[PDB]
């Protein structure tokens, strides 16, 4: 098997803020 | 260099506000030492590397 | 029952009231160091405060460990406090000012309604004592009992703002507070009054007398005047920054005049008009308290 | 359910009424641009004693993130001392102090 | 034998805790035990949710 | 040329040296430390007595800050709506004073 | 009121006679601290609510 070499960076993942409908505190 | 200038301008109207996303909150005994000791209470679902 | 000092409860270090300067712990007459005024145009004259209403509210049994220390401070300091004029509280502490009740006030700041002898709480004849003005904060929404919302807060300004010259002249021009300040440094303030054991404080208002009292009014009238601070804040008609030689100075205008906001906002904690019937009755019956 | 005051006044004696009271407690604050009442909630039915004797616990939520919310009950510490069996066979709690 | 006693395992009470949720109430981070914990700690914690 | 290079070899010559050339991280892409006093992110202090140095006052790269943030959506859908109510008689429009 | 004479009875009559359950024995790295100083080894796998 012949060597090999790859690359990598880190993904994104900026979604637009969700709107949830629950609150957490009264 | 015109790079530069549309790196700074893209940058210099960067008008992100953040918002929590998804988090957890692993209980310590969960964590080896070492991460427990890093972390603090709850963080992102999408850690970052570091 | 841990009886009183002959100082009050508040010479005790397990009563020390404390509050975090830029994160650093400090007394507060040392953050009161900060505070300068720049005066304005308006006075305030002090008007006599009314005196309290004599009827407490009826000292009905109820349900549960009533926690009513954190209920004052929170209805006082807290980020909006809720359901601050829910009458059961105070019936407990109506039941406290009985004159051989089994209720407890433990140094928790919680009235156990047992003679649960594993958490220490204040002599009993003390709290009958503090009960028997504070209940009054039971009255703080009926219509007939409220306290004056404008005029109080002038009281208020003197005992902060004021000069020794101007306290016992009774007059003060409207002063606009500030000091150098970090981020969230009016609400981080009140999070650190709010975590005050007050009951130690009132409890010695009430119970103490002669020299004792007259020395208790002197050691502790900077801590009245940071919680008198936190209240300023909660109804200051604006609070800014102003950046001097990049040095942030918090503004608050204005000492000694209730705006009567009630929206919220992000500088500092806000009275819901329930929460300004409260404070102004907590004032009336603690400034009565403040000037014998 | 609902009770006009023309059945409080008339309903026979010794029938069990099913009378029904809110806890408020747990009711988010108003947007600050929801439109102001002109008008004004109001009640007639009250009851002369304490209601909340089953209540073990209430207001299980975070007024902030860290305050409890006013008239929040914590569980009794009774709930939790399962002490031991007595000398004979009976259960008791643990000693409340070490004497 | 005489059948004196009804044998049984895992008994319940004569009372029990009741219990009325508002729903919109939901804490945002989401609690990880480990399964163990889970599996005693569990019961108690969905119903004081 | 390897401005860029934060690190260099993660592999181990033997088990348990590391290669010659081999580049761990910086100590500042670790930092995270705190707000100024103001809001300006910082480096931790060096020592005891020292203050923390401003994250931007510096030519590191630190992978790791106190992101400021709100706990949900500031978009909760109460959008403000007032009641606009005209004048009565166009004629009586006070226009005047100011 | 006869509801309560109708507990009193059902309980008067209550024998029913314990018998160990199904049962598990958690070993103590598992359990997070506050767990494992509630459990006493062994514990029926209906743990009820408290």
């Amino acid at each position: 098997k012949i060597a090999t070499a790859s690359s990598a960076r880190q993904a994104d993942v900026e979604k637009p803020a969700d709107v949830t409908f629950t609150i957490e505190n009264v | 260099v015109s790079g530069l200038l549309m790196v700074l301008f893209k940058v210099m109207t960067d008008n992100r506000l953040v918002i929590v996303g998804e988090t957890t909150t692993p209980m310590s005994n969960t964590l080896s030492t070492v991460v427990n000791n890093v972390l603090r209470t709850t963080y992102h679902n999408n850690v970052g590397v570091n | 029952m841990l009886q009183q000092p002959t100082g009050g409860y508040t010479t005790l270090e397990q009563f020390a009231f404390t509050i975090r300067n830029d994160g650093t712990n400090a007394t507060p007459t040392q953050f009161l160091q900060l505070l300068s005024y720049e005066a304005t145009e308006n006075e305030l004259v002090k008007k006599t405060i009314p005196t309290p209403e004599t009827h407490l509210p009826s000292a009905r049994n109820v349900p549960g460990n009533v926690y009513i220390e954190d209920a004052i401070t929170q209805a006082l300091f807290g980020i909006s406090a809720q359901n601050v004029n829910a009458h059961g509280y105070f019936s407990r502490l109506s039941a406290l000012a009985l004159p051989n009740t089994s209720a407890r006030l433990g140094l928790d700041g919680v009235i156990y309604n047992s003679e649960t002898i594993n958490i220490p709480f204040y002599d009993p004849a003390a709290v009958a004592n503090f009960a028997a003005t504070y209940a009054k904060l039971g009255n703080a929404s009926t219509p007939r009992y409220r306290a004056d919302m404008i005029d109080i807060y002038a009281h208020v300004g003197l005992e902060l703002a004021g000069t020794d010259a101007e306290r016992a002249a009774g007059v003060m021009p409207v002063k606009r507070a500030k000091f150098d300040s970090w981020e969230g440094s009016l609400i981080s303030l009140s999070r650190d009054v709010v975590n005050w054991k007050i009951l130690a404080f009132l409890i010695d208002l009430c119970s103490l007398e002669g020299e004792a009292l007259r020395a208790f009014k002197t050691r502790n009238r900077d801590v009245f005047r940071m919680m008198l601070f936190i209240m300023s804040t909660a109804v200051a008609a604006n609070v800014v920054n102003r950046k001097v030689t990049k040095r942030v100075d918090r503004v608050l205008e204005y000492i000694g005049v209730n705006s009567m906001r009630t929206a919220g906002r992000t500088a500092t904690i806000t009275y819901d008009l329930s929460r300004h019937e409260f404070a102004a009755k907590f004032l009336q019956l603690t400034f009565t308290r403040w000037n014998a | 359910q609902h009770v006009d005051a023309e059945s409080i006044m008339t309903a026979p004696k010794g029938k069990l009424f099913h009378l029904q009271f809110m806890d408020g407690l747990l009711r988010p604050e108003p947007s600050a641009f929801d439109p102001p009442a002109s008008g004004e909630d109001m009640r007639l039915i009250y009851p002369l004693q304490p209601i909340s004797v089953a209540r073990s616990m209430r207001a299980i939520v975070n007024h902030n993130e860290v305050d409890r919310p006013r008239g929040a009950v914590a569980p009794s510490s009774y709930e939790m001392d399962t002490g031991t069996l007595s000398r004979n066979g009976d259960l008791l709690y643990s000693p409340v102090a070490n004497g | 034998l005489s059948d004196d006693f009804k044998q049984i395992s895992d008994p319940k009470g004569y009372l029990t805790y009741s219990v009325k949720y508002e729903d919109q109430f939901t804490k945002k981070d989401k609690l990880r035990a480990s399964e163990a914990d889970d599996r005693i700690v569990g019961p108690t914690v969905n119903l004081f949710k | 040329i390897s401005v860029a290079r934060s690190m260099r070899a993660i592999v181990n010559h033997n088990e348990v040296d590391r290669p010659r050339g081999a580049v761990a991280p910086s100590s500042y892409e670790m930092d995270t430390g705190t707000l100024s006093r103001n809001g300006d992110l910082l480096y931790s202090p060096v020592a005891n007595g020292q203050v923390g140095i401003p994250k931007l006052e510096v030519d590191h790269i630190s992978f790791s800050n106190v992101v400021s943030m709100m706990t949900a959506n500031i978009r909760t859908g109460d959008d403000m709506a007032v009641e606009r109510v005209n004048p009565d008689d166009v004629r009586a429009i006070n226009i005047r004073n100011a």
